[PDB]
Formats: structure tokens, C-alpha cells, sequence
């Protein structure tokens, strides 16, 4: 998931508005 | 913006920022 | 245990000590 | 919400279970 | 995105997020 | 200054990428 | 509650969690 | 020690709790 | 160096910064 | 205590190491 | 004061409460 | 840089306080 891809890998902040409610 | 290497709780705090009151959901996998 | 004041950041990071693995709902919004 | 009752108000660490998935 | 208060090491863990690999100036004084 | 503006006031994201180098 | 993984000063930040007014005493190996 | 432990292995909230004055 | 106000877990984590490898106390009921 | 000097109160980093062990 | 081991947003942190309102450039490498 | 050394290796406050304004 996101929780992973983050850590293992990178994310953008764009990504992370994918899970704000 | 930039791409961010984030683990544990600096996570669940990017998420903060980002959604603010909107709110969010953490769900890491099983 | 006790009890406390949390807000903001501190909070969804009280959140994430308690939950953990089984992840969370920041809802300020309920 | 949680908010009112860990913020505004008090709340144990138990109380902050009910908000886990 | 939304908007926030942002005050003390909370507003410099916030332009860490932001800026990331570009890095940043915090000038109170400013 | 980002105080004023953050921190007095309310601020966007996008105005805190004003103070990135 | 669950079990964590706790490092660096993410270990005091879950000890003033669950100690509170209590106080509590850090004490790393020599 | 609980510090060590919590870091190279795992620790509880319970167990967290011996260090509470 | 300056100084702050440093409230809460802010204050606990000053502690960590400044005392490190030494551990600390952190007794509020003092 | 360290909470009426550091927190109601201002302290340096100094004055924080005495609360070392 | 001793040595510390700072990583990401925990320099920024400690950054901050060392310059406090003189404030400070981060400056990572290319 | 300082960012590099103190997470490579390590880094003293005193060292950091070349990087106040
Ligand atoms: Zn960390
Ligand atoms: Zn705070």
C-alpha cells in the first residue's frame, strides 16, 4: 500500500491526498 | 513539492499536513 | 495509564502508538 | 469526535482504541 | 491541499516536508 | 515573515514552498 | 494495544504518553 | 535494557509502564 | 544557544536531544 | 520543577542538562 | 552536551531548538 | 555537508550552531 511504498520505496504528497477523507 | 522517503509515525504526520480537518485514514497492510 | 490533553500532530501520533499494525480513522470532522 | 473528547477534553489511551480499525 | 496554524517546530517540521532535498531558510526575524 | 503568515495567521502548502532554496 | 517497534526519540515520545504526570526515568545501556 | 529492546526487538505499552515514577 | 519555551513533549524531547547516551529524569511532580 | 523553569518559564540548554543523569 | 545521530526531520528538530528564533539554513547536499 | 555528517557518522550541537542565522 501507501504505508509501504513510502517507506520502502518514495511517494509524492499528491499520492497522499489520495487518502484524506 | 518534492518525493519524501516516510516511515512510521513521520507518515501518519505527512498525512496531517496534507488532509488537515479533511481527515484521513491509515491503513497499513496486514 | 493516564490521562492527558492531545492535540493536533500529537494527537494522530497517539493514534498511531495505540493502533499501530491495525491502522486508524482521524475523523475531525464526527 | 475525537477531537472533543481527547483535545478540548481529556481522554485515556483506551479511549483511543475506539478509533483503531 | 488545506491551510493551517503552523507554530514552532511544528512550522520547520512542515517546511522539512516541503521542501525536502531543496532545503530551506527559517528566518523569524524576517 | 513565514511566522506572521503561518503561525499568526493560516498558510497553505504552497506558500511555505516560498521559502525553499 | 498493540506491540511497537520504538527507536531514537520516538521511545520518549511513547513514554510521555503512557507515564504522563507520573514522570518517568530514560535510562539507556552504558 | 527496555531502551534496547524496544529498538532491536519489541516492547508493550505494559512493559513501558515499569518506567513510569 | 537561547532559550525557549518548551511545553510538554517538545520539552521531553529537548531532554533527549541535550542529555542523549546519559539518559535523563523527567519529573514534572518535583 | 523543569516544567515552571522551561515550560510556564524560559530556560537555555544548560539548564536542561541538570536534569541528566 | 554529547555527540547525536540525526536523521531527516530529527536534524531539522534539533536545528531549531539550538538557534531557536536566530533561525537557520538547512542546506542538504546535491 | 552537516546534514550528511551528523547521519553518516555523528555530530555535536556545537557544530550545528555554525548553521544559526
Ligand atoms: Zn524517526
Ligand atoms: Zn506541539
Amino acid at each position: 500500500g501507501i504505508v509501504e511504498q513510502c517507506c520502502t520505496s518514495i511517494c509524492s504528497l499528491y499520492q497522499l491526498e489520495n487518502y484524506c477523507n | 513539492f518534492v518525493n519524501q522517503h516516510l516511515c512510521g509515525s513521520h507518515l501518519v504526520e505527512a498525512l496531517y499536513l496534507v488532509c488537515g480537518e479533511r481527515g484521513f485514514f491509515y491503513t497499513p497492510k496486514a
